[PDB]
């Protein structure tokens, strides 16, 4: 405990992790739960997954120090068209669904905090998406400056909300006691619920190029992962008791915007609406932030040969330093996915798509100490085969529980991911444009 | 507080091969991860090559792999650009970029610390 170089990072950790998820998602996975108990060991299960997970990536996160991630963990064990597909999924369902999905959730919250139509919600997606864009091609004066204060006023909604949740007058150990019910039977349930906690554990996985950056790494790296994501645990874990002290899993699942009415319950008049002004900058700062993060794997792309407009994507442009093009491409992905998708249908699709990757790093973790078992290691995943094979054993868990629930979302993401094998053969013999 | 100088690039023939260098500031330079980006006169930025802290992780673009070699001395702070069968599409400013930490970057918004840029110039037949 207490090495100063990594209190540092452990921000990062807390930060790159946390953000809109437990603002909107308790909806989908008390929805699926149908009971207080079981949603919540759904936020305890996916985090102790995502620690083990986090553990296990950054030896070859460490094995390769790049910034690139994944795209190039899977071309070094599994070829380059592993490396391509990667980046293929990223480019055309990751990152278009987390703007298009996070854009629907603002103007959501929007409309649910200046009363408005809910028939103006799509309207407004599609225009924070379209402005924050545009906003990140004037450039990270501004994309950056979006993100400064989003940190800051992302923690406040919250300790505002456990401080007062927990304390709330009708409560305690009573307002958890469903603990499994027979209408969300256990299994069935527990698929649809760890997906929903996932997304907001979701941005672990750049842990790999956080290994990858670290200098010496051993030394304080393995417990910026434990504390990290266990601080990030504690916290997903309390505002939700907090939650179900002032609601419970009928009422959460009830309104689309959860932690809003938890709000307008915990604090009486502009109290409340200070705390949802809150979430909308926490949402904002996400599509933002996402955006920003986002740019760099179609550019990857058209860093090799991998995509058919190869020059056009690769694009700098002088002014700004960043491939806009790229951006322009999913923005427009993004935009179907807003008409064409309904939040918690894409958040999944997003677990699921990640994971078939996520999980192919880990067994070629695995895969790696067999490989080059001579190849230098600056840390190397303690507790050795249990916690890779635990990430594994989880990983694999989710993609056949959304596989058999959402048959349709595990066809999108897989038909999306498949029409990318013709594009990787097209430019590479032509290498593009 | 980091100053980078590069050095070598200028006329070279077809096919013929050339070493490019960069000085950098010291301390900070073996801690930090390199790499080098080529500007054409009518273009912007355009990832080369990258290169680890260690120097362990090299990573070149789809156009000069297989041609031009990274490298560094971080005894001598300073990083290496070892290009060879140079073709007259290579032609442009070759600027060399630090950025922070060990991780390599094929993004030029990474990198923090910019080089001036050797202007190089590769032909078939010249005029001057
Ligand atoms: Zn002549």
């Amino acid at each position: 405990m207490k090495e100063v170089s990594g209190i540092t990072a452990l921000t990062v950790v807390v930060g790159t992790v946390i953000g809109a998820g437990i603002f909107f998602k308790p909806t989908a996975v008390y929805g699926a739960a149908g009971a207080p108990g079981l949603g919540l060991l759904a936020w305890f299960v996916a985090g102790i997954i995502t620690i083990a997970g986090g553990l296990t990536v950054a030896e070859i996160g460490t094995i390769y120090p790049q910034t690139g991630g994944m795209m190039i963990y899977l071309e070094k064990v599994y070829g380059r068209w592993l490396g391509f597909l990667v980046g293929w999924a990223q480019m055309v369902i990751y990152y278009p669904a987390n703007i298009a999905a996070l854009a629907i959730i603002f103007a959501t919250q929007f409309v649910n905090l200046f009363a408005l139509s809910d028939s103006t919600i799509v309207p407004t997606a599609i225009l924070t998406s379209i402005f924050l864009m545009g906003v990140n091609f004037l450039g990270t004066k501004y994309s950056g400056w979006i993100q400064t204060l989003a940190t800051i006023l992302k923690l406040i909604p919250l300790v505002v909300i456990i401080v007062a949740g927990l304390l709330y007058p009708g409560g305690g150990v009573i307002r958890l006691v469903p603990f499994s019910v027979e209408t969300h039977p256990v299994l069935t349930s527990f698929g649809s619920a760890l997906i929903a906690t996932l997304f907001a554990y979701d941005g672990w996985i750049n842990v790999g190029t956080l290994a990858g950056e670290m200098k010496n790494p051993g030394k304080m790296l393995p417990k910026v992962i434990i504390g990290g994501l266990s601080i990030v645990m504690a916290v997903y874990l309390l505002t939700n008791i907090a939650y179900l002290f002032v609601l419970d899993s009928s009422q959460l699942a009830g309104t689309d915007t959860p932690a809003a009415l938890v709000a307008s319950h915990l604090f009486e008049g502009i109290g409340s609406k200070l705390v949802t002004i809150g979430i909308l900058i926490s949402v904002f700062g996400g599509i933002n932030g996402y955006i920003i993060s986002g740019l760099r794997v179609p550019y990857a792309l058209a860093t090799q040969k991998m995509l058919p407009f190869s020059d056009w994507f690769a694009r700098i442009n002088p002014k700004t330093n960043l491939p806009i093009n790229g951006g322009l491409v999913m923005l427009g992905i993004a935009i179907v996915m807003i008409l064409t998708g309904q939040f918690n249908q894409l958040t999944d699709l997003i677990v699921f798509v990640i994971w078939f990757f996520i999980t192919l790093t880990f067994i070629a973790v695995i895969i790696l100490r067999k490989t080059q078992p001579d190849i230098e290691r600056p840390y190397r995943v303690p507790f050795y085969p249990v916690i890779p094979l635990i990430a594994i054993i989880g990983g694999l868990y989710i993609i056949f529980n959304t596989l058999i629930v959402q048959p349709k979302n595990a066809f999108i993401g897989i038909l999306l991911t498949l029409i990318g094998i013709p594009i990787y053969f097209y430019c590479k013999k032509k290498y593009g444009s | 507080q980091v100053q980078l100088v590069e050095s070598g690039g200028g006329v070279v023939q077809a096919g013929g091969s050339l070493r490019l260098s960069c000085a950098a500031s010291g301390r900070t330079f073996s801690s930090r991860a390199m790499g080098w980006f080529r500007q054409a006169p009518g273009e912007g930025r355009e990832f080369v090559a990258t290169i680890s802290w260690s120097g362990s992780y090299t990573e070149y673009a789809d156009s000069v792999k297989g041609r031009v070699t990274i490298s560094r001395d971080n005894a001598k702070n300073t990083v290496y650009l070892q290009m060879n069968s140079l073709k007259p599409g290579d032609t442009a400013v070759y600027h060399c970029a630090a950025k922070n930490g060990g991780a390599a970057s094929n993004y030029p918004n990474d990198y923090v610390y910019w080089g001036q840029g050797t202007q190089v110039t590769v032909s078939s037949h010249h005029h001057h």
